[PDB]
RNA sequence: AUCGAGAGGC
């Protein structure tokens, strides 16, 4: 019921497209050069400017109906600035030992690769999606 | 020629109870009240009051005919807490700021002069 | 075929306007937007009811019986 | 003043009211017009008797007219409606009677304004049944014409009602209702050619907002709490008295809702 | 003609229940059910002779049988019961 | 006086007419981009000019407004619904026994008119009401 | 004309051709020439075509020219229903029209042939040749006010 | 022909028709008039005695009422008329013929029946108003309208004749057509503007306009599903709420061009199990197309599983649309400056190309290309040329379209629009025409008596550069007139002689019924075909699936 | 009232398949009413002047 | 309908409160979908939408007549001297709701007619009402309260259902069925019967 | 506003609808179809006035 | 049983195509039950797609055929409605005759 | 009942 995934990336491509309160940003990761994403980030809430350097943590957890917070008792799984949750639709098996898994957060898109993440990102619809700034 | 007499849009008829209340089927803690010879007026203020009150987790209303004057009303709530409790607390509030806003509006109007 | 007593659209009576209408626009001797203007009559839902008004009641009168 | 919802009067007149309401919800706001609309009572004619009738206008035109006429209604609230009361048809204690005789004489055309209405019934001292006049020269609505030898003599029953059943019944029109006039909220799109902002007029309610900063950003948790309002009357019921009554009104539907929870 | 029967083992028709004999065998039972005529199911809250015809159907208590017909002038009777429906 | 003449169909395929009195003004650019395009006519030698063109309609046509902006099939539905419109017929319909008549209360004169509504009386007896519309999805309805 | 054809690797490539288009029929003598495909050749003549090609070959132009009028409007009807009109145009010895002079000449009963057209000509003709009809026609039983043999009256019920 | 192959008959009724968003699709919407006008025999069993004897004692004048009873003897007893109306003492055996009531099985029809989808059996929901009401999405196989339609009803009599309408010919049943083995029932113009404008990314949802569409699905699990933004504000997206319509158990793939699975502008479709994963929902997905969302949820889930679907979509999406809007103005009509001279500086070079063209033939320089004369290529040429500039201006136009436009927005969704109706309305209406050619000469050498003899000019001919929005000048006027005739002649005739060909081609083919054998035969056994179809399958329940065998390298195919 | 005074009847046909007589034509201009006309059957026979 | 082809029937009545508003407050008498605009390009009709605002707002008449040079854009131009959108939209709040609508609305005065045709007029309902003579069928006509006719072209589609039973009713439980005496002999009905 | 033009007949009142016909006595010149063993036709439809 | 064989051949072919063993095991990747899941429901499928018999296909054609012929609107050749009367009706002057040579 | 004309929806 914990993380897993996380990483640092710096900002690369920012694109609204026809679009006018979401924008599709192609990032890559920090200090390795060879595991990058692209995301579908809703920038009326959370603004996205280029060249950013945003954390981006995948979780498991933190079925049921939905409730909202009832106080401030609830005890967020989340000190982070921009919270998502989806679905993994497909795992692409990029290359040998590079795989590629795709997200859709009620149709904003994910697209993740690398080979640091494989024995946690399974077929679950259970995905939660955190950014801090 | 068909036309229904215009009074049934308020007017209750043949044992009409105003309020039916209905265990909802599949939910926990909910229930359904079909308000009769009401409309968007009355439904759209109580639904928006109970979502204020915190220890409400459904509150939506639908007008299932426009033909008719009447609407549902479904309520689901936290364990230990029978929804018409949270349907009275509604509406008392609802109550109690209309008085506030009567009594506001007859001060500005007497001090307001033409 | 004479004067509706209130604007279909809002309500705003106007049936006790008309022969105001025809005296502003003849005493007065004023351009129909001006005389509906001086009426109280702003909403052009209001202003249509007065303008596109056809009193066919005087027509009707002239018949004896 | 008291706590909870603001009202702040812009301007106010006999026939209108201009004012601003802070500190509400939306939804009530709106029940508020809808019943300022249709759920608050007034007194319109609702049976006419024909005796004579040698106009140019059918018999169901000229009462279709009389209904539509504006009764003053002040004191409503002592008549009572007459499917509640207790008369064979009608009585003092349910309804009013006016009466409408009059002659084409002159050889001029001879008009028929409301003021030739007279009241039959016994008033029992409540301001009630006065047919409304705001006209200069002091007639009323224009309710037929008639040719030299032309007459017309009837009977009108005014009962108590509310505008869902007739709209004859509709204590105030045109209801000015406002939020927002920057769109702070982004509760609607803006169709546009080449500026939105050069191709809509600016509310005249823009005024009484301070503008926003076009780089700050989305205010995403703010919501509408700050409304603009003008109640127009006919003049059946003075303003204060449409926006009161109607403020009651759905006091007293949220009273008979909480009634019959306590009998259920 | 004579007895132009089929023996019950040679028959080529579809086992399934077409959904016009379907229609017609309900069709019937609720026209039996209509008038009073007893009924072989525990009616479990039905009133509708339909219904009662279709869970007579499901349970297969339906005492009718389908004469099939060839453009021969040969037929086929098939029992509801071993009739499949789906 | 010679001002005026008629033509039929015959005899007109022995003339030139012109459309507008303004194709007889001479020529020697900088136009409004919002009007339509009206080719130069080219021609000089003309002998008559239409009286104005709106007059190739009918009576039913000429009620229509703005039908050089329609689909003319949509021109030919009106014509024949404007026909089905009810409204004052005459002003002694209350004298004339008639085995069906259909009057309406307030008839309202458009605020829309051609010019040739003034020859066609619409504007005292007219057959519609200016009605306020909104183009709009509400309820489906 | 771009048609597709197989590649010697396999996948279907496009390889255009020239195609000659007529404005008249003689198909007997046109098929016989040199320097053409005798087996590609096409006409909208159909009849032509069952003249010379035999009735097979009409029921598949027949059929062809059906799908070309319906696919023209951008439309489409399933195989079996053009299938069954081109057929039944077919089945007798060769092209029989759907007209009054067409099927409605055949020995289909007596009353379901007059209630298309020509009725009481028909009727005289039946009761001349002291014609017998089967009433196992639909409009046979639908005159006679019966369940006709259709799908729900297809068959019998007994019991068991 | 007009008494005993088709008559006048009793238990029928007729109305106009409009439309109710409220009303399930094998509902129909039959006035309070006519349920007390129609009658059906309903026999007295210990079941129905008490309902009965309440309806014969609620009387015929008001409903659920009762008008007759038909005792053992076989005298009919009038319940308007009679003493003993009160105490009446129903004995078994007994008739009843009571009103219709709900979810009765009637047979509703629209003139002209084309199709076995123009009578469907519907189920009763007695309404107030005087008018027949049907589900929007009912509309395509009777092909109506609500501009003053009018359609039939029928009452079965017979409990086999209620089971034969309500199993065989039920609106859920007919909703795949054996012809062109699809579905001829589909999402329609509000509602799908509407599911297109939802089911944007740009489209989110707050959570009171959640609840109520929440609440609005009736078979709702009850189950808020987690929303999709969640730290900032608790957001849904428009697809997420509408999923809740789907059953699950819905798989739906579809690719269209540039179909990334990243689908960086929400093209295709991608379905998973009552969820939707990527794609705006238009008509491709929702439509009465082959392939579509209802094709699938009818074959795997079924009939009244799709009908229920057909209203849960459109009464969440008619809610949105409801509290969203929707217009269409003129604004949807103006190109900008620029786009409007660009397109008349198009319209010149046409008529510049026509000039050249026009004098080279006069000059007689043309080449004479076989099996057509000179006057033929010229024409053709010309044609052509208006042609292109007519569509390369309507190009023009719908390319400085934005997407705010609710013309464009029409379009996007398929609703209603078309590309050459934009062109025509904003760019240029197009060259007019009559068999074939364009405007004749009328008059000696000329078009119009406007015109000098022998002007084969775009315009003196035919041609209108002027757009409904800019106006059509007096002589455009009367050609598009003239061909607009041609147009309505050409209706009004193509609707006679289809109706005759249809009327021949029925009475040809009447008796060919797939007889127990699998021989499709006639009255005569004349056998027709062997296997029906030549596969013996219903025409119904079969798709269009590729043949992965067919085409590829071989080498593809080895490995 | 109008259109009917200003109608023209044009008997040549009642049913039939005549594309020519019904058309409007280049010479109706300024006579006939190009638009005022019966819809389906008699298209173009009944003209209003 | 409107002078354009733009028929229809009405849907649904709404009082006042539940129809959709402007700030104005001002309500639609009618409302019409966009869905019949742009299939049959009936722009006069929005030009007219537009050219009776401007009238009814400057009290002056509108020029529609056909071959002038009024354009839309200097009908645009006075419309906003007359400080609304030049194209004819405005925001309009939900009446139910109270919250605005997303999208502007297209909304003005535009002349409409009530056409001769009305429902109380044309519904009609039978159930064994009055026969003909010779046939024995029911009469023609609603004036005579008869019944629809079952025509053939519907007896098709009935049979491509295959609802025989339903067939067989519609043409002898529903019409003019009678029974007949026929000789095993000669196939006539000539058979003199005394059934008492 | 009435404008004549109509008779009445028995109470009802009728209008005499225009009857359109091909003028007389002119000269017309028609092409025979193929297979017509003459080629033209000249006719002229005397018709004493 | 020749003519079974020949009804059921094609899809036949898409059966061996779909469920070829490289497929099955590669491309998809069913497990036993699964895969026997898959054969019930495709013989399932099959035998409920069987028509049914005493549908009166007759009527169904010509319907089929006629209602989207009456939406039949308006470069060499007579199309349309024109043509279908050529064909139906038999024509033995039609008004286009072609002749495609190869 | 016959005949005629006009109109509605495709
Ligand atoms: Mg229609
Ligand atoms: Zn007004
Ligand atoms: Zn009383
Ligand atoms: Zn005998």
């Amino acid at each position: 019921s914990n993380t897993l995934f996380d990483d640092i990336f710096q900002v690369s491509e920012v694109d609204p497209g026809r679009y006018n309160k979401v924008c599709r940003i192609e990032a890559a990761s920090t200090t390795q050069d060879q595991c990058k994403l692209t995301l579908d980030i809703n920038v009326e809430l959370f603004p996205v400017a280029a060249q950013d350097s945003l954390t981006v943590t995948i979780a498991s957890s933190l079925t049921r109906s939905w409730r909202p917070p009832q106080a401030g008792d609830r005890s967020l799984a989340d000190d982070y600035d921009y919270v998502m949750y989806g679905t993994a639709y497909k795992f692409e098996e990029v290359s040998k030992d590079l795989i590629a898994v795709y997200y859709s957060f009620g149709g904003l898109l994910m697209r993740l690769e690398g080979n640091y993440r494989n024995l946690n990102n399974l077929k679950q619809e259970n995905a939660y999606l955190l950014i801090r700034r | 020629m068909n036309a229904p007499d215009r009074f049934e849009l308020f007017l209750l008829g043949e044992g009409e109870s105003k309020l039916k209340i209905d265990p909802d089927t599949k939910a926990p803690n909910a229930v359904v009240i079909t308000f009769e010879k009401e409309d968007h007026t009355l439904g759209n203020l109580i639904r928006a009051e109970l979502l204020n009150d915190r220890k409400v987790l459904f509150a939506a209303y639908k007008v299932e005919h426009p033909f008719f004057a009447r609407f549902k009303l479904r309520i689901q709530t936290t364990e230990g807490y029978d929804p018409k409790d949270a349907l009275k607390n509604a509406c008392n509030s609802i109550i109690n700021k209309l008085g506030a806003l009567k009594t506001n509006f007859e001060t500005e109007w007497n001090l307001q002069t033409l | 075929m004479i004067v509706p007593v209130r604007c279909f659209s809002c309500g705003k009576v106007v049936g006790d306007k008309w022969e105001s209408y025809l005296n502003l626009l003849q005493e007065d001797e004023l351009d129909e937007g001006t005389a509906l203007s001086r009426l109280g009559l702003k909403r052009y839902c209001c202003r249509r009811m007065i303008l596109t008004h056809v009193d066919l009641i005087e027509k009707f009168l002239r018949y004896n019986p | 003043s008291e706590e909870g919802p603001q009202v702040k009067i812009r301007e106010a007149s006999k026939d209108n009211v201009d004012f601003i309401l802070s500190n509400v919800d939306l939804a009530m706001a709106n029940s508020l017009r809808r019943v300022m609309i249709a759920e608050i009572p007034t007194l319109a004619i609702d049976s006419v008797e024909v005796e004579t009738n040698t106009t140019v206008l059918a018999d169901e035109f000229i009462a279709h007219r009389l209904g539509l006429i504006p009764l003053q209604s002040m004191d409503i609230e002592q008549l009572e409606y007459s499917r509640d009361c207790f008369c064979e048809d009608h009585c003092d204690k349910c309804s009013v009677v006016l009466t409408l005789q009059a002659f084409g004489e002159s050889e001029s055309t001879t008009n028929v304004y409301s003021k030739d209405l007279v009241i039959v019934s016994n008033l029992m001292g409540r301001n009630i049944g006065h047919p409304i006049i705001q006209d200069k020269e002091g007639n009323g609505v224009l309710i037929c014409k008639l040719r030299k030898g032309q007459e017309l003599k009837l009977t009108c029953v005014a009962k108590k009602g509310i505008a869902k059943e007739h709209a004859k019944w509709g204590p105030a029109a045109a209801i000015e209702f406002e939020y927002d006039p920057w769109n702070k909220l982004k509760h609607t799109d803006y169709w546009y050619e080449q500026d939105s902002a050069k191709e809509w007029p600016q509310s005249k309610n823009c005024e009484y907002e301070d503008p926003p900063n076009e780089g700050d950003p989305f205010d995403y948790k703010a919501q509408a709490d700050t409304f603009y309002m003008n109640v127009e009357s006919v003049g059946s019921i003075p303003v204060d008295q449409v926006v009161v009554r109607g403020i009651d009104t759905l006091q007293k539907k949220v009273a008979s809702i909480l009634l019959a929870l306590t009998q259920m | 003609l004579k007895e132009k029967a089929i023996p019950k083992d040679q028959r080529a028709t579809t086992p399934y229940m077409t959904k016009y004999e379907r229609a017609r065998i309900l069709g019937t039972r609720a026209l039996q059910i209509s008038m009073n005529a007893p009924v072989f199911v525990d009616l479990e809250g039905e009133t509708d002779p339909l219904r009662i015809a279709m869970k007579e159907l499901a349970e297969k208590k339906i005492p009718l049988v389908i004469r099939r017909y060839l453009p021969d002038g040969s037929f086929e009777d098939w029992s509801v019961e071993e009739l499949i429906v789906d | 006086e010679g001002l005026v003449e008629y033509i039929d169909a015959e005899e007109e395929e022995s003339i030139l007419i012109a459309m507008q009195p303004e194709d007889l003004e001479p020529a020697e650019l900088d136009v409004d981009p919002a009007k339509r395009i009206r080719v130069s006519h080219h021609a000089t030698t003309f002998t008559h000019c239409e009286i104005h063109p709106s007059m190739i309609l009918g009576v039913a046509a000429s009620i229509i407004p703005f039908p050089d902006h329609n689909q003319s099939p949509r021109n030919t539905y009106q014509s024949a619904m404007g026909k089905q419109a009810m409204g004052v017929f005459l002003t002694n319909y209350n004298v004339r026994m008639d085995t069906m008549a259909n009057i309406l209360y307030y008839p309202q004169k458009p605020l829309g008119t051609t010019r040739a509504m003034e020859y066609l009386k619409f504007r005292e007896l007219p057959a519609g009401q200016n009605a306020i519309v909104a183009i709009a999805c509400y309820s489906g309805y | 004309y771009d048609r597709k054809v197989p590649s010697p690797t396999g996948e279907y490539v496009k390889e255009p051709e020239w195609v000659l288009e007529t404005d008249g029929v003689n198909l007997s003598e046109v098929m016989t020439v040199p320097g053409i495909d005798p087996t590609r050749i096409y006409t909208n003549s159909f009849i032509d075509i069952m003249e010379v090609l035999g009735i097979e070959a009409g029921r598949a132009a027949l059929y062809k020219e059906v799908y070309n009028v319906i696919a023209s409007d951008g439309s489409y009807v399933n195989y079996r229903h053009m299938a069954l009109l081109v057929d039944v145009m077919t089945t007798q010895g060769g092209l029989t029209s759907v007209t009054r002079h067409g099927f409605n000449r055949s020995n289909t009963g007596a009353l379901m042939r007059c209630s298309f057209e020509e009725t009481v000509e028909i009727l005289f003709e039946a009761g001349a040749s002291a014609e017998l009809d089967d009433c196992r026609g639909v409009s046979e039983n639908v005159i006679l006010g019966q369940m006709a043999p259709i799908g729900t009256g297809a068959f019998d019920v007994m019991i068991d | 022909r007009g008494n005993l192959m088709g008559k006048r008959v009793d238990f029928s009724a007729r109305t106009v028709i409009s439309g109710d968003p409220n009303l399930e699709l094998d509902q129909v919407g039959v006035p309070k008039s006519i349920a007390k006008t129609l009658t059906y025999p309903e026999v007295v069993t210990p079941y129905n005695i008490d309902r009965l004897t309440q309806l014969v004692r609620n009387g015929p004048n008001e409903h659920p009422g009762a008008k007759y009873v038909i005792r053992d003897s076989g005298d009919r007893i009038d319940l308007r008329y009679s003493k003993r109306a009160g105490d009446i003492q129903l004995q078994y055996g007994w008739k009843v013929e009571r009103h219709i009531m709900d979810n009765d099985p009637v047979l509703f029809n629209r003139q002209p029946s084309l199709h076995k989808m123009s009578m469907m059996a519907h189920r009763v929901k007695v309404i107030p108003y005087s008018t027949f009401r049907l589900n929007l999405s009912v509309t395509s196989p009777y092909n109506a309208d609500f501009d003053g339609d009018e359609m039939n009803l029928h009452v079965p009599q017979s409990e086999e004749t209620r089971a034969e309408l309500s199993q065989l010919c039920a609106v859920p049943l007919q909703i795949v057509s054996p012809q062109s083995n699809k579905p001829c029932m589909g999402i329609v113009q509000d509602t799908l503007c509407g599911i297109r404008k939802l089911t944007l990314r740009d489209t989110f949802i707050e959570l009171d306009q959640v609840l109520n569409m929440l609440y609005w699905v009736p078979d709702w699990d009850g189950v808020i599903p987690t929303p999709a933004i969640i730290k900032p504000k608790p957001l849904w997206s428009g697809k997420q709420i509408l999923s809740v319509a789907i059953p699950n158990g819905i798989h739906l793939q579809r690719f269209d061009e540039g179909t990334t699975l990243l689908s960086p502008k929400d093209n295709g479709m991608l379905i998973i199990d009552g969820q939707i994963i990527f794609g705006v929902v238009e008509k491709k997905t929702v439509g009465s197309s082959n392939g579509g969302l209802i094709h699938v949820v009818t074959r795997e889930k079924g009939p009244q599983v799709c009908a229920k679907l057909f209203g849960n979509i459109q009464k969440v999406v008619n809610f949105w649309l409801l509290h969203n809007g929707f217009s269409t103005g003129i604004g949807d009509t103006i190109a900008d400056g620029p786009t409007m001279r660009e397109i008349t500086e198009t319209i010149a070079e046409a008529k510049k190309k026509v000039l050249d063209v026009t004098k080279e033939a006069q000059a007689n320089l043309l080449t004479a290309k076989h099996g057509m004369t000179l006057r033929e290529s010229f024409e053709d040429n010309v044609v052509r040329f208006l042609n292109e500039a007519r569509d390369k201006a309507g190009r023009l136009a719908e390319v400085n379209l934005k997407d705010l436009n609710n013309v464009k927005q029409m379009v996007m969704a398929g609703s209603k629009g078309s590309f050459i109706n934009i062109a025509q309305m904003s760019a240029c209406v197009g060259q007019q025409s009559v068999e074939g050619k364009r405007i004749a000469f009328g008059f000696v050498d000329r078009t119009l008596p406007h015109f000098s003899k022998d002007d084969y000019s775009p315009e003196s001919k035919g041609f209108v550069e002027n757009s409904y929005l800019r106006g059509l000048t007096p002589q455009e006027f009367f050609f598009h007139a003239m061909g607009g005739r041609e147009g309505l002649i050409d209706t009004a005739v193509k609707t006679a002689e289809t109706g005759y060909i249809q009327r021949r081609l029925v009475k040809a083919l009447e008796d060919i019924m797939v007889h127990y054998d699998n021989t499709t035969r006639n009255s005569l056994g004349n056998v027709i075909q062997f296997i029906y179809g030549e596969d013996g399958m219903d025409a119904a329940h079969i798709e269009k699936q590729s043949l992965d065998t067919i085409g590829g390298s071989d080498a593809a195919f080895e490995k | 009232t109008l259109s009917h005074l200003r109608r023209t009847n044009t008997p040549i046909g009642r049913d039939g398949k005549l594309a020519k007589p019904r058309q409007l034509h280049n010479t109706h201009w300024g006579l006939v009413c190009p638009a005022e006309t019966p819809e389906g059957q008699a298209c173009g026979l009944v003209k209003n002047l | 309908a409107s002078r354009h082809g733009q028929k229809g029937t009405i849907g649904i009545t709404y009082r006042r409160e539940d129809m959709p508003f402007t700030a104005e407050g001002i309500v639609p008498d009618l409302i019409i979908n966009p869905h019949a605009i742009p299939s049959r390009m009936t722009v006069a009709h929005l030009i007219e939408c537009l050219l009776s605002k401007v009238a009814a707002l400057s009290g002056n008449e509108g020029d529609a007549s056909p071959f002038t040079d009024i354009t839309v854009e200097g009908i645009s131009k006075l419309l906003r001297e007359h400080g609304y959108q030049s194209r004819g939209f405005e925001v309009m709040y939900n009446g139910h709701t109270g919250k605005k609508l997303m999208a502007q609305i297209f909304f003005g005065p535009t002349y409409y007619q009530r056409l001769r045709h009305m429902v109380d007029d044309k519904i009609h309902a039978r159930a064994r009402g009055p026969m003909q003579v010779l046939t024995r069928q029911p009469v023609e006509g609603r004036s005579r309260d008869g019944g629809l006719r079952f025509g053939e072209m519907e007896r098709d589609c009935m049979i491509a259902h295959g609802a025989a039973s339903f067939l067989k009713e519609r043409l002898m439980e529903a019409s003019d069925a009678f029974r007949v005496h026929i000789c095993g002999i000669c196939g006539l009905m000539t058979v003199i019967a005394k059934l008492n | 506003f009435d404008m004549g033009g109509y008779f009445i007949i028995n109470g009802s009142e009728k209008v005499l609808i225009a009857q359109e016909r091909s003028a007389g006595n002119i000269v017309q010149v028609f092409k025979k179809a193929a297979p017509s063993p003459i080629s033209h036709v000249a006719e002229i439809r005397s018709a004493l006035e | 049983q020749n003519a079974q064989r020949d009804a059921v051949t094609l899809f036949c072919c898409l059966l061996r195509s779909r469920l070829a063993t490289r497929r099955v095991l590669q491309e998809y990747r069913l497990t036993k039950q699964a895969f026997d899941w898959v054969l019930s429901n495709i013989e399932a499928q099959f035998l409920r797609s069987v028509v049914h018999p005493g549908e009166m296909v007759g009527v169904l054609a010509a319907q089929s055929i006629g209602e989207p012929a009456t939406q039949m609107t308006l470069k060499k050749v007579t199309s349309g409605v024109p043509r279908l009367k050529e064909i139906l009706n038999v024509a033995k002057n039609m008004k286009t005759p072609s002749l495609t040579v190869y």
